[PDB]
């Protein structure tokens, strides 16, 4: 089972935010409640609401005015949307399935939830009336003189986040994508490096896939050897 | 609203103790999952029916136990249940467990100057990337020649990797013809008491 976000990046504040999770893999989505959940920076998970199969909701009270969650069963695919953004809103939100298991009647409360079992990997949301930008990528090209490191610089972009990969997905070992840094502008820069053998520099292409989805723009910069 | 004591310290192999606490509790599941910086949660104990992870309940008490801890079972752990009234559910504000003796890792540190390609957009930033030191704390300095440099340095907090050590960066920002101007430049990272330096030049390949 796994649980796929989508979600703006940005969101101008006084203005609604619209987020979803498909689900996919999953043989018997109707019986669960498919779940909201964010988390302010360096604060505890809040519960935002949740949705059944039957359309029935639970929203938290402290939100319940300005949030509503729908659900498509034709993909399947719920959502969150959220009114009236502002700077206290933003953080990570989470898909979740709440698993429920049935023992009797369900009509007579016979079952319970299992538990918040299956998340997303979480969306960031930044509420700001900055403009979206995407970064300029520039290659740190690996020391000219066992193993070297190479990277990518992934500069000057804006909201967080990017995410970086290296040969489409099919190098993973060795990789290490470091936290952005917060610039006086207002953007962000990062650096992602991967140590690999130093036999492989004359044969092995090196390309760090760099997508800020934001700005719905994606870099597949070559990273090659010093001349 | 359900309450967890803000940390809770054990050593390796003792057992760990998390409570959580509130009116909710007598009447209703609660439920723990465990959280890594950096990641989404992980359930930890369900509710499987009407190996080192077990809860246990007590009036308005959950107490959550873990045998066995160990380096790897540093997180913050969460608990959470619904309401009395079946209105909501909620999360208690988490606990973060440290886990003692853990011993000191000093600093990786890698230096790269500025691509050509930057150079050419008329910019130069500087990369000093800090990895896998315990504990997370660093300071880091920059040297221009021999010269402490006052500006263009933006540094991250230090971040808690995936073996628990710690990884942070620092960016100087040179003009290309700062970056031209001085024989080489330098980044110093200190971590508890000693020093690392790299150092890179405009000349050198």
């Amino acid at each position: 089972v796994q649980l796929r976000e989508s979600g703006p990046g940005l969101v101008k504040p006084s203005e609604t935010l619209s987020l979803s999770c498909t689900v996919s893999q999953d043989s018997r989505p109707s019986d669960h409640s498919w779940t909201w959940v964010r988390q302010s920076p360096g604060k505890a998970l809040e519960w935002i609401g949740d949705i059944h199969y039957n359309g029935a909701t639970t929203y938290n009270p402290s939100l319940r005015s300005r949030v509503r969650i729908e659900l498509d069963q034709s993909i399947p695919r719920f959502s969150l949307k959220m009114t009236s953004m502002t700077a206290a809103d933003t953080g990570m939100y989470y898909c979740a399935r709440n698993a429920i298991r049935i023992y009797g009647v369900v009509a007579l409360g016979e079952w319970f939830h299992y538990g918040m079992d299956v998340w997303g990997q979480g969306t960031a949301v930044t509420v700001s009336s900055a403009s979206t930008k995407g970064p300029s990528v520039f290659p740190l090209a690996p020391s000219s003189k066992g193993t070297a490191a190479l990277g990518c610089l992934v500069k000057d972009y804006f909201p967080e986040p990017v995410t970086v990969s290296w040969n489409s997905g099919a190098l993973t070992s060795g990789v290490h994508t470091f936290p952005a840094v917060l610039q006086s502008s207002g953007l962000y820069s990062l650096s992602s490096v991967v140590t690999v053998p130093s036999s492989s520099l004359g044969t092995q292409t090196y390309i760090c896939n760099v997508n800020h989805k934001p700005s719905n723009t994606k870099v597949d910069k070559r990273v090659e050897p010093k001349s | 609203e359900l309450t967890q004591p803000p940390s809770v310290s054990v050593s390796p192999g003792q057992t760990a103790r998390i409570t959580c606490s509130g009116a909710p509790l007598t009447s209703r599941f609660t439920y723990w999952y465990r959280q890594k910086p950096g990641q989404a949660p992980v359930l930890i104990i369900s509710r499987s029916s009407q190996g080192r992870f077990s809860a246990s309940w007590s009036g308005t008490t959950v107490t959550l136990t873990i045998r066995g801890v160990q380096a790897d079972d540093e997180a913050d752990y969460y608990c959470q249940s619904s309401d009395t009234s079946d209105s909501y559910k909620m999360f208690g504000g988490g606990t973060k467990l440290t886990v003692l003796g853990q011993p000191a890792a000093a600093p990786s540190v890698t230096l790269f100057p500025p691509s050509s390609e930057e150079l050419q957009a008329n910019k130069a930033t500087l990369v000093c990337l800090i990895s896998d030191f315990y504990p997370g704390a660093v300071t880091v300095a920059w040297k221009a020649d021999s010269s402490p440099v006052k500006a263009g340095v933006e540094t991250t907090t230090p971040s808690k990797q995936s073996n628990n050590k710690y990884a942070a960066s620092s960016y100087l920002s040179l003009t290309p013809e700062q970056w031209k101007s001085h024989k080489s430049y330098s980044c110093q990272v200190t971590h508890e008491g000693s020093t690392v330096e790299k150092t890179v030049a405009p000349t050198e390949c």
